[PDB]
């Protein structure tokens, strides 16, 4: 039960909560019952970017790109509805959050790719 | 006095002074080597190496 005091600077902060090697159970869910997902984390490890090859007939590789903008990738108290649909599967509809970072990676020899890391919607 | 074309001559019996002047031109072709690569850096496409290689560079 960390408070901000012990948070601020450490880095933890662009990091999504865990779970432990305990939680394998099931979460049951109820047909009658009403779901929401109160927080949602998604917290980036690796950023892939797609080669663009010269002769345009070649199979294009996502390399390894270094990032560059620090820890501020994280998506995190994203909220949204979770509706049980009619063959029993759930939909997840976003509805709020902070659920978009600009994010910069840098690509061997230099060349940097900005995103808007989102799940927006 | 020395013509030009034997100005370098001074050095025949001075073997400290021509240390010197081989320690100068041991410098200038070091500094050349690193002044070569930094400029080959400068201006080196390494996104091909099939058919943009360095010898077509
Ligand atoms: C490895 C290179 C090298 C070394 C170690 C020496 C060493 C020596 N020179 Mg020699 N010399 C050299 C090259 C060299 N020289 C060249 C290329 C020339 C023709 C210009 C001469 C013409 C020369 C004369 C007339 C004399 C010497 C003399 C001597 C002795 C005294 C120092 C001196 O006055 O030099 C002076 C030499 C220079 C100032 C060289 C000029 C530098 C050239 C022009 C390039 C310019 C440098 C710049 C950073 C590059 C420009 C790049 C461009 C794109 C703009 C000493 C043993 C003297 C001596 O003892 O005689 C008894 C003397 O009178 N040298
Ligand atoms: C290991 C290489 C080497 C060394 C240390 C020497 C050293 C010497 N040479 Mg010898 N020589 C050499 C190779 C060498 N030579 C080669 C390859 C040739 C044929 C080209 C000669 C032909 C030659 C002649 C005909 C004479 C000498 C003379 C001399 C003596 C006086 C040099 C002087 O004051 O020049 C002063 C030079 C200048 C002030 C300017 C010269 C500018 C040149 C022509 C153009 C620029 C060169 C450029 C900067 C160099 C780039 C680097 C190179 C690797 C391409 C000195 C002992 C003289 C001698 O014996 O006196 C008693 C003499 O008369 N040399
Ligand atoms: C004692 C053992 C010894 C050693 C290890 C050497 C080594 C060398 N001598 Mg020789 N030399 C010696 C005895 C020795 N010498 C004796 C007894 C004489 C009669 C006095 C000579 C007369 C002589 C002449 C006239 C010349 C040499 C040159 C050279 C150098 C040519 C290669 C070069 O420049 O690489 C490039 C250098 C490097 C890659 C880095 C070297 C790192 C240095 C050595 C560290 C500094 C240590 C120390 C404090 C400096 C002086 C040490 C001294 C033993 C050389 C090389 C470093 C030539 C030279 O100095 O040209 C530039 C040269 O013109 N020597
Ligand atoms: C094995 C490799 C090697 C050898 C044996 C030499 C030998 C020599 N170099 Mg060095 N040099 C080398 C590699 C080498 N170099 C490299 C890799 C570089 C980096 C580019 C240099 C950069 C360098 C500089 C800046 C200088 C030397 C000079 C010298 C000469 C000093 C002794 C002298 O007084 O000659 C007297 C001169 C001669 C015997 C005439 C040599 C004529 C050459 C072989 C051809 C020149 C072509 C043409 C006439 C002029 C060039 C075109 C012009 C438009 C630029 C000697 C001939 C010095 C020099 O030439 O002093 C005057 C000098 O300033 N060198
Ligand atoms: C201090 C140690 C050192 C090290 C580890 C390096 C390493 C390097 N140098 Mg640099 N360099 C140095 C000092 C050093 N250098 C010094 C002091 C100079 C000024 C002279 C240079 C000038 C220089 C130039 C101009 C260039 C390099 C280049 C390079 C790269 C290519 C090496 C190569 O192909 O050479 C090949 C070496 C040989 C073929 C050696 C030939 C030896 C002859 C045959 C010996 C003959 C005499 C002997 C007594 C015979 C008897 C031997 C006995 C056992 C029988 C490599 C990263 C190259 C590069 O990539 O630049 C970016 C390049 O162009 N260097
Ligand atoms: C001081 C010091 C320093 C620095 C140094 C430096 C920075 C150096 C540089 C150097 C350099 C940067 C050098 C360069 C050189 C170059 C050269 C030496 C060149 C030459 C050339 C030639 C010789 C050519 C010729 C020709 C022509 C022109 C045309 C064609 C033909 C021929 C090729 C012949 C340091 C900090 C480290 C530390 C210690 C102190
Ligand atoms: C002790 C002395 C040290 C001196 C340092 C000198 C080092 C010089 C060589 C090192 C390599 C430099 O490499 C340098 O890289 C970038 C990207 O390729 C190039 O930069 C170029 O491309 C980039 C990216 O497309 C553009 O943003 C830039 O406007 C353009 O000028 C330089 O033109 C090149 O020179
Ligand atoms: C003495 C060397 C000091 C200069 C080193 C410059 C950085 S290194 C430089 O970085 C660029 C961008 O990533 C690349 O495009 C280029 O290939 C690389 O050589």
């Amino acid at each position: 039960t960390l408070t901000y005091d012990d948070i601020v600077g450490t880095g933890l902060a662009n990091k999504c909560p865990t779970l432990d090697d305990t939680a394998r159970g099931a979460y049951p869910i109820d047909s009658s019952q009403t779901y929401r997902i109160a927080r949602l984390c998604l917290q980036p490890t690796t950023f892939l970017v797609k080669e663009e090859p010269k002769n345009k007939r070649q199979e294009a590789e996502f390399v390894p790109t270094k990032l560059v903008t620090r820890e501020t990738t994280s998506l995190d108290q994203i909220q949204g509805e979770l509706k049980v649909n009619s063959d029993g599967s759930l939909t997840f509809v976003e509805e709020d959050g902070i659920d978009f970072q600009p994010v910069t990676v840098q690509m061997a020899g230099g060349e940097r790719i900005p995103l808007l890391f989102t799940v927006k919607n | 006095g020395l013509p030009w074309y034997r100005v370098h001559t001074v050095l025949i019996n001075d073997p400290g002074r021509l240390i010197a002047a081989h320690l100068m031109h041991t410098a200038l072709v070091a500094g050349w080597a690193g002044s070569m690569a930094l400029y080959e850096l400068a201006t080196f496409d390494p996104s091909d190496p099939v058919l943009n290689p360095m010898w077509r560079q």
